[PDB]
């Protein structure tokens, strides 16, 4: 295991989908609000119903 | 423009991401996007224009 910073892995898994990784830079804490926001559905998506 | 950016202490360099070499940053192994206050953990260093020192021939 080679340790990297978090918010430069997903730079490298955005080139890996073809989008220029300053389109993650540019836009980091909206990407991470959309991330811990979509994580939150996974709870109540487990939660409400079995 | 494909690589990491990183330093062995007092100087920067740019390589490829799966073996370390370090090539000295430039123009050509870069891409610019935008102003510096956008990107979080951004740091303060020159990059080197390779047609400078030509044009000024
Ligand atoms: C970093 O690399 C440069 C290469 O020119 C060298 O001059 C410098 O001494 C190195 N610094 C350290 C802390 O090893
Ligand atoms: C990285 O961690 C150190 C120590 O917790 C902190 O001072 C620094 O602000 C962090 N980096 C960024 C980009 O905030
Ligand atoms: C980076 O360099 C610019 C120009 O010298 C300066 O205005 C800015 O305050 C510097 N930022 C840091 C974090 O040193």
């Amino acid at each position: 295991a080679l340790q990297i910073p978090f918010a430069m892995q997903m730079a490298y898994r955005f080139n890996g989908i073809g989008v220029t990784q300053n389109v993650l830079y540019e836009n980091q804490k909206l990407i991470a609000n959309q991330f811990n926001s979509a994580i939150g559905k996974i709870q109540d998506s487990l939660s409400s119903t079995a | 423009r494909e690589g990491v950016f990183v330093s062995n202490g007092t100087h920067w360099f740019v390589t490829q991401r799966n073996f370390y070499e370090p090539q000295i940053i430039t123009t050509d192994n870069t891409f610019v996007s935008g102003n510096c206050d956008v990107v979080i953990g951004i740091v303060n260093n020159t990059v080197y224009d390779p047609l400078q020192p030509e044009l000024d021939s």
